[PDB]
């Protein structure tokens, strides 16, 4: 249900040092 | 061969 | 992980080690996908070639690490398997076609802010997520050269175009593997290596901004080399199967 929603960074609202790679990669 |  | 960088602590909280018992060593990573199973590749547990062939009490798994060898007090947890289930189309004695496995825990794991399971990818999640170009991201223990990391390690990594993989090998690949790595041209650098196998390649969905887990870590030739790639099993091709197994116990 809660699957892929880290309590470090997802369920705070903080995002990883290199997340932002792979979203812009969609692009 | 196999990521061993 | 070569050419990657020092995970943050929690990034990677579905991250498990596979450790053998006797002797003690860190055989493979897998990945945590509910509280009481556990994916990984079937190579890691069954390669009859290398006389490997282990049994549910040959083996642990420890979930919540960060440091690769230092026992975590209060954040890791260690736990014993009661099955092994591997694809029963697992192809050892040619390619790792369906190179995947199932382990269920003795008993469930509680969550924690270390401890959390990933997401397995649906048909939609797939075919939008799986296309060359797009990034995911590998993570292990494994070695930093094809030399060991003190803490886990992280890469992101491209999908690479189906005949681009083909031309890169002799070894016949199937749709139950996709391969992922920079190409020549492209300058970057990186891979997983030995001691990564098992371990899960996941992409952050831009729909809902959860992780799944696209692929696992299955075989390569070399480590980074240049010219090669490495090679994931296709999870949601394998979906079925994973799904079987689970409801079946
Ligand atoms: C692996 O080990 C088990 C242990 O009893 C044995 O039954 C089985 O034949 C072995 N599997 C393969 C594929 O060699
Ligand atoms: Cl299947
Ligand atoms: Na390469």
């Amino acid at each position: 249900a809660d699957c892929g929603l880290r309590p470090l960074f997802e369920k705070k609202s903080l995002e990883d040092k290199t997340e932002r790679e792979l979203l812009e990669s969609y692009i | 061969x196999p990521x061993c | 992980i070569v050419e990657g960088s020092d995970a943050e602590i929690g990034m990677s909280p579905w991250q498990v080690m596979l450790f053998r018992k006797s002797p003690q060593e860190l055989l493979c990573g897998a990945s945590l996908i509910s509280d009481r199973w556990v994916l990984t590749a079937a190579h890691c547990l069954l390669y009859p070639p290398w006389d490997k062939n282990f049994t549910e009490n040959d083996l642990l798994v420890r979930i919540g690490k960060h440091s690769r060898t230092r026992y975590e007090r209060n954040i890791e947890k260690i736990s014993m398997l009661e099955k092994i289930y591997i694809h029963p189309r697992y192809n050892w004695r040619e390619n790792l076609d369906r190179d995947i496995a199932l382990m269920k825990l003795k008993k469930p794991v509680a969550f924690s802010d270390y401890i959390h399971p990933v997401c397995l990818p649906d048909r939609e999640t797939a075919a939008s997520l799986l296309q060359a170009g797009y990034k995911g991201r590998v993570t292990g223990w494994g070695n930093l050269k094809e030399g060991q990391p003190s803490v886990l390690q992280v890469v992101n990594l491209p999908i690479v175009e189906r005949p681009v993989c083909k031309d890169s090998t002799r070894i016949r690949i199937t749709d139950n593997m996709f391969c992922a790595g920079y190409k020549p041209d492209e300058g970057k650098r990186g891979d997983a290596c030995e001691g990564d196998s098992g371990g899960p390649f996941v992409m952050k969905s831009p729909f809902n901004n959860r992780w799944y887990q696209m692929g696992i870590v299955s075989w390569g030739e070399g480590c980074d080399r240049d010219g090669k790639y490495g090679f994931y099993t296709h999870v949601f091709r394998l979906k079925k199967w994973i799904q079987k197994v689970i409801d079946q116990f």
